[PDB]
RNA sequence: CCCUGAAAAUGGAUGGCGCUCAAGCGUGUUACCUAUACUCUACCGUCAGGGUUGAUAUGAUGCCCUGACGAGUAGGCAGGC
RNA sequence: AAUAUGUAAGAAGUCCUUGUUACUUAAUUGAACGUGGACAUUUGAAUGAAGAGCUUUUAGUGGGCCAUUUUUGGUAAGCAG
RNA sequence: AAUACUGCCAGCUGGGACUGAGGACUGCGACGUAAGUCAAGGAUGCUGGCAUAAUGGUUAUAUGCCGCCCGUCUUGAAACACGGACCAAGGAGUCUAACGUCUAUGCGAGUGUUUGGGUGUAAAACCCAUACGCGUAAUGAAAGUGAACGUAGGUUGGGGCCUCGCAAGAGGUGCACAAUCGACCGAUCCUGAUGUCUUCGGAUGGAUUUGAGUAAGAGCAUAGCUGUUGGGACCCGAAAGAU
RNA sequence: AAUUGUUGAAAGGGAAGGGCAUUUGAUCAGACAU
């Protein structure tokens, strides 16, 4: 009879979406992705502070 | 009825159904059957395309007692016979006691050759008869004598 | 007859009502709303007077006193929203507050055919007041110009910016 | 262009895989990597007005 | 708004239940609705949707073409359902016998139905003998053999049966029909 | 019809079954966008420290709303909206990219705002505003037993497993986007940000090609 | 940009007041105002797709479910007073 | 040139064999129509299809006007085309 | 290293406004081993005052904003375009003969009692003979001729039915209808058999020829809307013409 | 009915009338009372 929102409404969320659930326990929304540094080449730096 | 007609459903509408530009005028394409080499050309050519002009010879004084010739089909042929005697004909086909069809006491002037038959003998009297008509009556094994 | 009687006459019985899911959580106060509060009444017969807020009753309601002994506010329950919550805190602790719930404000109804109101204090309630007061002047004593202050009665005065005071 | 998908329909069924006869309109480029080796970007910037007359 | 690709509101265009106040009429119509309904059997809806069919929409089959459509291979035994009249034809001599199932029957049609052997059937006891329609066979009368319709799309050279009145030599067959007098249609 | 106990058992065994399956194919679908999108950022960052410059490739859908009235639209960029499906004023649609429906944008350039929307814009669209078209009639996407119930021809069983059918344009993209109905989307929270819609967005304006800007544009107007 | 070129008749019109680091001109960024437009909901009606034989407060032209739509002279049709 | 514009993108098709002919070829050569057999889910590009096709009958109308663009007569016109 | 910018979170949380549609349960789902609970297919809980003009309705008035005089011809009307001083009553697409399409109905290769007769509780109702009108046969100017090679034909698509199959589908039958190729009847142009009042007869076989045809009838009658024609003819109106 | 007299009410700075919304005055139904 009435269109609920999943968005704004957790229940029906969770109704839509069952991987709703272990997304918001595993907080995959705001996931640390690793750390690797890797340096530019010098001709794209150069390049890139060309006139 | 007058309730039903639109004129009551029209009333209160200024142009009663009729238009406002081009108001119900008295008569703006002539009277009946007017201009018909003329503006009605389309229309007399479209919808009747064979009224102007003559064809044929006359004829003064045609009666059409002396045309009188009402056609019958040899399918048809068969309900002049009374209902009851009908099956008793067509069962006992015989040559001996073929069933006289006396067509023109019934009020039919020429009998034509439309479909088919049963193959039983019958004696036919007809005032004419088409060559196909009296072909099958002979073949079915009756006879189409001719009478006045 | 006047009236030709209608072809269908609609169904007499009530239909029941469908299950409603309304469940009634009780209610969040507002972290301002703190037990021992010195609140200001914003509504009512004791508009602007000073209050101490002492306890949650069962319904949405906050029971709060004068203390009666000072600015003669005596033990009654008002609304939150109907209250603003001041920063002036006291303790509350030497109080006891379970003997007040709903029904302890029972008011006892009269029908609607008297009419004849156009003209006394429980003694329960005179003495529950005495005593909470009683309990409570001392907690106030404690420190220099609370009692005049809960004397005193609250008024916006001119130039006064609700949205940028403090309380 | 019939007989070309009848050859190729035949190949895909003899040999047991999908035909995908149907044309496909211009797809977009697929992610590709281009190198500067020996091809350093050469910098442009507008020309100011000369007239020729 | 809207950028409206179809004309709006507008009407199926079929005919919904019969424009007749025919209570029998629609009884039978009431009866196959719910055979439609219920029933996953296509006949239903055919002859449901058939039963609202007007006058010049239900042609008069004719015994013969009873005859003619019980000649089919594998279509004896059959059952002929027809949403109509049923018409007696002096043509034919032998019939055979079978179940014909039909609104109305003409006195010499039922007549010549039952001297043959079979019996005639209305609608509802055809219901009641094949909810589903089982061993039946929908016979039509002839749609464009009315005389209205010989003159329907008249034009020059389509020999559309003009509408003339009265036919005669006169009548409609002088200039604009001969290439002697004018033109030819 | 006494026994109920065992139909309640049977329903919740394949609706436990079916959630199971849903939740397998959503964690595969999130394993599968991180990788993807964790696989493009490395690949620039590898093509950067090598020397070269990464292309990415060109996107494969877009979504494209009106932003045009219904009055005094030429015919043909009349009949390629309606084709489009953008009906109303504020109707939106994703479409595939390739050449016919790129000169189709070409054509309707004045009259509709277009880009390419992210993950979270589509699911967003698809959550709230999400509509079907069972039997011609738009049904709310409520459950995924609807989804289910047209789409499960093929494969499309969720209505994650729309969302992934629609983001990665894929074997019955046509199809899922059509069992789709048109968005009906509000107007901009906020306005568009412009003080005068009808021009070029390179222009300043509003409509056209306004690529990754499409995101915040279509969940303003969400 | 401003000035001269620049002359028309009742008193007179950036709409008016009035405005001069503008309330003018060129440009840029936000905030804000509101249409019978858009989004959601209710209701009226129309159209379409459907469910309902169970004796039936009856009536299947009845009851009910779902979705979309609603401007309009000449004109057409329908339901009604 | 641009814009506009015709056609095709298969099932009423393609492939193999052999039937009919008074047409045709030096000739079962060819032409047309056929018998029988083979084809797949992508049955022959994209998008959308709100249902598709078809018929009858009839109303009003048959003085038009404006705007962008192309453009003729005219110096031009709130001019005419 | 941070921050700015952009983007994401199926991150949390505060305030405000409008709405409460439905009315036993059913469905999806969440929390709980479980019972059960729930924000899960649309509002409930508690409380207060009034219980009457208080809310509300009508009306007059004020205020804020908007508001040109109606009908008509017109591309364009508020027009410095026409009618309208006001009011009551009357006042304009009717009826008929013949009809076209559509629809309802009765009978149906038939149909139509009501020209007339009989009868009658008397312009009513009921009954009926003979014919005629229409239709069942068309074509040709007319003489005249006059509709099955066949299972009333062949091909294609056909709703429905039948058979097999869980279904997908396959096969058979395929009315109506649509396209096409043929057959037959007539007309026109040809070919000219038996024969013979030796000039009569026209058999057989053809034609990019056509007809308002046949090819297992569909019509008649009544009623209704709409439309057409003649009638005063939707209502009112001439300059005129005649006796 | 047009039109007019008296009484009563109300408004009225070169028209009156109207729509939306409410204040004010006058007037009024229904429902608890079941």
């Amino acid at each position: 009879v009435l269109k609920k929102n999943p968005l704004k409404n957790k229940q029906v969320l969770l109704r839509l979406n069952p991987y709703a659930k272990v997304f918001a326990a595993e907080k995959l929304g705001s996931k640390k992705a690793e750390k690797t540094g890797t340096k530019p080449a010098a001709v794209f730096t150069e390049t890139l502070k060309h006139d | 009825p007058s309730r039903f007609t639109k004129t009551r459903k029209h009333r209160g509408h200024v142009s009663a159904g009729k238009g406002r530009i081009g108001k119900h005028r008295k008569h703006p394409g002539g009277r009946g059957m007017a201009g018909g080499q003329h503006h009605h050309r389309i229309n007399m050519d479209k919808y009747h395309p064979g009224y102007f002009g003559k064809v044929g010879m006359r004829y003064f004084h045609k009666q059409q007692a002396h045309f009188w010739k009402p056609v019958l089909n040899l399918d048809k042929l068969w309900t002049l016979i009374p209902e009851d005697k009908r099956d008793q004909y067509l069962k006992s086909a015989s040559k001996e006691t073929a069933p006289v069809i006396d067509t023109l006491a019934a009020g039919y002037g020429k009998i034509l050759g439309k479909g088919r038959i049963p193959n039983v003998p019958v004696i036919v009297k007809a005032r004419f008869v088409s060559k196909l008509a009296e072909e099958k009556i002979r073949a079915a094994g009756g006879v189409v004598e001719l009478i006045a | 007859t006047a009236q030709q009687a209608p072809k269908w006459y609609p169904s007499e019985d009530v239909a029941a009502p469908k299950k409603t899911r309304k469940a009634v959580r009780p209610q969040k106060l507002r972290a301002s709303l703190v037990p021992g509060t010195v609140l200001i009444l914003l509504a009512g017969r004791f508009r602007g007077k000073r209050v101490v807020y002492l306890k949650h009753l069962e319904d949405n309601t906050l029971l709060v006193t004068g203390p009666f002994k000072v600015n003669g506010v005596p033990l009654r329950r008002v609304n939150a929203r109907y209250v603003i919550a001041t920063s002036t805190k006291v303790s509350v602790e030497g109080v006891n507050v379970e003997k007040f719930n709903v029904e302890y404000f029972a008011k006892e109804k009269l029908t609607k055919k008297e009419k004849k109101e156009a003209k006394e204090i429980k003694t329960e309630r005179v003495e529950d007041q005495k005593v909470v007061d009683k309990a409570l002047l001392a907690e106030i004593k404690k420190t220099p110009l609370l009692k005049q202050y809960l004397s005193a009665s609250f008024s916006l005065k001119n130039g006064d910016k609700p949205h940028l005071l403090k309380f | 262009r019939v007989k070309a998908n009848a050859a190729k329909r035949a190949e895909a069924k003899a040999q047991g895989v999908a035909v995908q006869l149907k044309r496909q309109p211009a797809q977009p480029r697929e992610s590709r990597i281009v190198s500067t080796e020996g091809n350093v970007p050469q910098t442009l910037a507008p020309v100011p007005y000369e007239t020729f007359i | 708004g809207i950028d409206h690709t179809s004309k709006q509101h507008k009407r199926s265009g079929h005919r919904t239940a019969p424009k007749s106040d025919n209570v029998y009429l629609k009884l039978l119509v009431k009866l196959y609705t719910f055979l439609a309904r219920r029933t996953d059997a296509p006949f239903n809806k055919v002859v449901l949707k058939a039963l609202f069919l007007s006058k010049i929409n239900r042609p008069p089959v004719s015994v013969s073409r009873i005859a003619r459509a019980l000649k089919q291979e594998g279509a004896a035994n059959k059952t002929v359902v027809v949403v109509g009249t049923v018409t007696d034809d002096a043509r034919i001599f032998e019939f055979p016998k079978t179940t014909v199932a039909a609104l109305r029957f003409t006195a010499g049609a039922r007549a010549k139905i039952v001297k043959a052997g079979g019996e005639c059937i209305t609608l509802d006891q055809l219901a009641v003998r094949a909810p589903k329609g089982q061993n039946t066979l929908i016979l039509r009368g002839p749609r464009n053999s009315r005389e209205a319709v010989r003159h329907f799309g008249m034009g020059p050279h389509k020999g559309k049966a003009p509408r003339i009145l009265s036919t005669g030599r006169k009548f409609e067959r002088a200039r604009g029909r001969r290439r002697s007098k004018g033109f030819k249609v | 019809a006494e026994q109920v106990a065992a139909e309640r058992a049977a329903r919740k065994a394949a609706n436990k079954e079916k959630r199971a399956i849903i939740l397998e194919r959503n964690a595969a679908y999130q394993k599968e966008y991180e990788t993807a999108e964790r696989n493009i950022i490395q690949a620039k960052r590898d093509a950067k420290a090598a020397g070269s410059y990464y292309v990415e490739a060109q996107h494969k859908l877009v979504f494209v709303v009106r932003i045009k009235g219904i009055n005094k639209i030429p015919p043909k960029p009349r009949k390629v909206l309606q084709l489009l499906r953008l009906t109303r004023i504020n109707s939106g649609t994703f479409v595939k990219v390739t050449k016919a429906t790129l000169e189709l944008l070409k054509l309707i350039e004045p009259y509709v705002a277009y880009g390419y929307p992210s993950y979270s814009t589509i699911r967003q669209l698809v959550y709230k505003r999400g509509f079907g078209k069972i039997n011609k009639q738009r049904v709310p996407l409520s459950d995924n037993a609807i989804i289910e119930a047209n789409l499960g021809k093929y494969g499309i069983l969720s209505i994650d497993d729309l969302i992934h059918e629609i983001i990665t344009v894929g074997p019955h993209f046509k199809q899922a986007n059509n069992f789709l109905w048109p968005f009906k989307l509000s107007n901009p929270s906020g306005g568009w940000g412009v003080p005068r819609k009808f021009k070029h967005f390179i222009q300043g304006g509003s409509f056209g090609n306004r690529e990754e800007f499409i995101n915040k544009l279509v969940k303003s107007m969400n």
